[PDB]
């Protein structure tokens, strides 16, 4: 009798603060450097979080899949196995809807657009960059990938 | 898994072949890789489960074809008016997971699923 | 101040002959209304991925509908089929100040679904920290709050005016003018507090919504694609034309009740009835058969 | 280097002194046998005195 | 060449000492029936894809992994909580009981092995040394630990000092999983080079190489006895491998079947192998007759992993919505 309300105080306490990481967990977004170290910053009282993979294999195949979830994926621009690279990402089972922000002159940016136009059902798209004014690129492009996300859960595209 | 590699004057014509074993050649893509003395590995040629879709790099686009024999399990690279900046080792790759459209690990060193590779000097 | 024990309702007046006739389209809608709501909220609530708020506004309005089509079609149905009319003093006013708190809710709960899709669409990277759960609570309780404090005083306006002479009211059910047309006394009062009431709610929650549906579609077509300058028109009009549906009879009635006489009543009994009927019919086949991510739920429940 | 190693490895796994598979197999064959009359998962245990 | 030829050696020899099949002796043992198992517990307090779950002695307690940063202790009889435990990486993809039930592990993409105490939670030691990911650990007592990682290597540590007292070494891929022999004397290990291995803890030094998948290898387990063990791989093929015989018996799969295998787990006498699929749900399979039994099919991701208690009596399994089910 009283262990199980002892054993009851004791599940409450975890539920209560449970609840509380769930909206620091839905109000940050993530992203990833692909040129573990993690970086958090701040943005028009935004919070964005970065995380680098260098020690590591070169071999993505299986710790890959760990980033299924994440908002986009940092580029960082020898050629053709960036090419290459960027269409084994573009036709993966569980990185398949994940939008890439490339980071590199309009011939390998059209080359680029020919294989991320090449398929995907309107579902993800590509923003070349020719390069504090990096940070503020990623924070439209990240805007205007949730406020598309957005317009198709609500049925308006 | 194993796969063998056999064959190999500026302009003139070869022909490599290479043979598996051990597995489903059937299901997986495959392809052709080159490393060339004083850097690294490149990829060449790719080929698909069946042949339908074909590609190659920029670099020897047009003179060089890549075929496959699902019947004998084996594939063949074709390379017409070859120049001195081929000479390289040719390795056969192949894709790490079966049913797939993606291939990750191919010009990675220390690649477990590539032969041993045949040398060419043009 | 006399009461009477109870009243008589006619339904369609100068159709009687007809009653059973009219009868036949309304029990089919109602039918259909009274399971694709029950069907929604039971999809809503078993499924774990459409937690939403989004999801808790559609909920709100099926149950609001729900409420709606359920305290006046039955007893409609009661006078076309087997002649009941009579009816008590009492259970006139409790489905009077039922039927306009409930209206009142479900206008309220459009508000609120239009403020969460404008917030969704135009600050994309603020709707996680602005719309939680105690917002949506403190939302819910605004609108029901406000409903029952607005619509209260009616009854007690009602049970002042003496009644001398007739009980029959020409409606299917019971109205606030509808009976307050009887009463043998000066109804300014009613007149004026009844017109203030509607006017604060309906149009200030149609202007908003008017407001909100411009802004997102203006931000739409801003857009360098323009795969979505089609769908938002194709969806947007029909979520504009159940609202319109909705909103213009309650007008005409509230309306016709005190400034138009010459108009045919027995139109205007017809028309009294399509707002309270046809909006819960339509309401689940736009918003949850034509989305997306509730049909496939459903057909993967059956099937 | 990696070549010798190999070769010294494939060497001591050359000696292990295996058995038949005839023989291999009926061992597990009677293990389960002889642990069938209580696993759970194969015989349903009375519902009272499931834990779940 | 002379790799080759004692390779050819080798392969003469597995095929001389195989006169029989395991099918064919077990042609006449009557079939297990049709399993029917249902969900009697939902466990549901994580935010993100559960990657890992351990269950305990007891066979009451349990301990979960998340991708979101946290470790869960839970009590499957009641399903209340009894432990909730942040973790410094958010990356951490495998989790470890240990026998005496005082003690709990995790790893991820840190390179690191932390180690926490129960009965005091605070972290009691944070082991260093691998160059790549931690994909599996399994406690051998309350100071040994045996961990594999994607730098092709195994190790076998000692937590009072810190350091690492073994290292195996000889796999040419990532190393997903190990799995220890009820007489702790050796274990055994799968990678990504499509090769399984034997390791003898004591020595240290390899016994045994089975080579016959095509593709990497995901998942390991001993059978009952120590005499055997299972593995599943990417080619949506699981098979049973054998020790006295040193080659494989039986092998598991379907026409229909195209995902890969990510978790495998045996029951208690040995007669049914479990089995959890990409495709979402997971299987049930006679060992002795290839042949499948049952179906668990309650997720909506795929599953990622799969235990059996230690007296038999329940399964659970994880799944990457977040949901632990407990099945009976
Ligand atoms: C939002 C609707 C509130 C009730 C309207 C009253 C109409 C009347 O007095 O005739």
């Amino acid at each position: 009798r009283n262990e199980e309300k002892a054993q009851r105080e004791a599940n409450k306490k975890i539920e209560k603060q449970l609840q509380k990481d769930k909206q620091v967990y839905r109000a940050t977004h993530r992203l990833l450097l692909l040129g573990i170290f993690e970086t958090k910053f701040q943005v028009d009282k935004v919070n964005f979080h970065m995380f680098d993979v260098g020690g590591q294999r070169d071999e993505r195949r299986k710790w890959i899949q760990c980033f299924n979830d994440v908002t986009a994926i940092i580029f960082v621009v020898r050629l053709q196995e960036a090419l290459n690279l960027f269409k084994s990402i573009w036709n993966n089972r569980w990185l398949r809807t994940i939008s890439v922000i490339l980071f590199l002159k309009y011939f390998i940016r059209d080359e680029f657009l020919r294989i991320s136009t090449a398929s995907g059902d309107g579902r993800h798209y590509c923003y070349p960059h020719f390069t504090t004014e990096n940070i503020r690129r990623v924070f439209n492009d990240c805007r205007d990938i949730i406020q598309r996300m957005h317009l198709r859960q609500y049925e308006l595209l | 898994v194993q796969l063998q590699e056999s064959g190999g004057q500026p302009g003139g014509s070869l022909r490599l072949s290479c043979a598996a074993s051990g597995f489903t050649f059937s299901n997986y893509k495959m392809n052709w890789v080159r490393q060339a003395p004083g850097k690294g590995l490149e990829w060449v040629s790719d080929i698909s489960q069946s042949g339908a879709s074909i590609s190659y790099t920029g670099s020897v686009k047009g003179r060089f074809t890549i075929s496959r024999d699902n019947a004998k399990n084996t594939l063949y690279l074709q390379m017409n008016s070859l120049k001195p900046e081929d000479t390289a080792v040719y390795y056969c790759a192949r894709c790490p997971a079966p049913f797939t459209r993606d291939c990750f690990d191919v010009t990675s060193t220390t690649y477990a699923y590539r032969g041993q590779g045949t040398q060419v000097t043009v | 101040s006399f009461h009477p024990s109870s009243f008589l309702l006619v339904g369609i007046p100068g159709l009687e002959s007809v009653h059973i006739w009219i009868s036949i389209p309304f029990c089919a809608m109602y039918l259909i209304a009274l399971l694709g709501n029950s069907t929604l909220l039971f999809v809503i609530k078993t499924e774990r991925s459409l937690h939403e708020p989004m999801y808790y506004f559609l909920a709100m309005l099926a149950a609001t509908d729900l409420v709606l089509s359920t305290s006046t079609i039955p007893k409609m149905l009661a006078i076309f089929w087997f002649n009941l009319k009579e009816i008590s003093f009492d259970a006139c006013l409790t489905q009077m100040f039922f039927i306009h708190s409930f209206t009142g809710m479900e206008s309220g709960v459009l508000l609120a679904m239009a403020f969460d899709r404008y917030v969704a669409i135009c600050y994309p990277l603020r709707y996680t920290t602005i719309l939680t759960n105690k917002v949506i609570g403190k939302i819910g309780m605004a609108v029901v709050l406000r409903a029952v404090l607005l619509v209260i005083p009616f009854p007690f306006l009602l049970k002042r005016l003496p009644f001398c002479g007739t009980n029959i009211i020409p409606h299917t059910y019971c109205e606030h003018m509808g009976v307050a047309k009887l009463a043998c006394a000066d109804i300014k009062v009613n007149i004026i507090y009844g017109l203030f009431v509607a006017l604060l709610i309906v149009g200030l929650d149609v202007i908003l919504i008017a407001l909100s549906y411009v802004l997102i579609l203006r931000a739409v077509f801003r857009l360098p694609s323009q795969d979505a300058r089609l769908k938002a028109l194709s969806t947007c009009g029909s979520h504009i034309c159940v609202i319109l549906a909705f909103y213009t009879p309650a007008f005409f009635s509230f309306l016709t009740h005190r400034f138009g006489h010459h108009i045919p009543p027995y139109i205007h009994i017809l028309l009294a009835n399509l707002y309270l009927l046809v909006p819960p019919m339509l309401n689940p086949i736009i918003y949850g058969v034509k989305t997306k991510q509730i049909r496939e739920r459903v057909l993967k429940i059956f099937f | 280097a990696q070549a010798r190693k190999l070769v010294e490895q494939l060497k001591m796994e050359a000696n292990i002194d295996r058995i038949k598979v005839s023989k291999a197999a009926a061992d597990l064959m009677a293990y389960c046998e002889a642990h069938a009359k209580e696993d759970p998962l194969l015989t349903p245990v009375p519902a009272s005195e499931n834990p779940f | 060449q002379e790799a080759e030829q004692l390779k050819n050696q080798i392969r003469d020899a597995r095929k001389a000492c195989a006169d029989a099949t395991l099918s064919q002796i077990t042609n006449n043992i009557d079939p297990v029936g049709r399993i029917q198992m249902r969900t009697r517990r939902t466990l549901r307090g994580h935010l993100a894809k559960i990657y890992a779950m351990h269950w305990g002695t007891d066979s009451r307690l349990l301990v979960s992994a998340s991708q979101d940063g946290k470790l869960i202790i839970w009590d499957s009889y009641t399903t209340n909580k009894v432990h909730a435990i942040p973790l410094r990486s958010s990356w951490v993809m495998t989790c470890a009981y240990a026998p005496s039930g005082n003690y709990v592990a995790c790893g991820g993409l840190d390179n690191i092995c932390s180690i926490y105490n129960l009965k005091t939670v605070r972290v009691s030691r944070e082991l260093a040394g691998h160059t790549g990911y931690l994909s599996c650990c399994r406690f051998l007592d309350d100071n040994q630990i045996v961990t594999s990682s994607g730098d092709t290597t195994c190790a076998l540590w000692d937590i009072e000092t810190g350091q690492q007292t073994t290292t195996f070494t000889g796999h040419t891929g990532d190393v997903m999983s190990l799995s220890l022999a009820p007489d702790t004397r050796l274990f055994v290990s799968g990678a990504c080079d499509a090769s399984a291995k034997l390791w003898d803890v004591r020595e240290g030094m390899c016994r045994q190489t089975f080579t016959g998948h095509e593709s990497d290898i995901n998942a390991i387990c001993f059978f009952p006895n120590g005499n055997a063990f299972a593995t599943g791989s990417d080619d949506a093929t699981c098979r049973l491998f054998d020790l006295r015989a040193d080659q494989e018996l039986m092998t598991y799969s379907h026409d229909n079947i195209i995902c890969g295998i990510t978790s495998v787990s045996f029951s208690k006498s040995g007669r049914l192998l479990l089995a959890g699929y990409d495709d979402f749900n997971c299987n049930v399979w006679d060992a002795l007759k290839a042949d499948r039994a049952g179906v668990l099919a309650g997720h909506d991701n795929r599953v990622s992993c799969l235990g059996v208690t230690d007296d038999g009596m329940a399964v659970a399994t994880g799944s990457w919505d977040s949901f632990l089910k407990i099945w009976n």
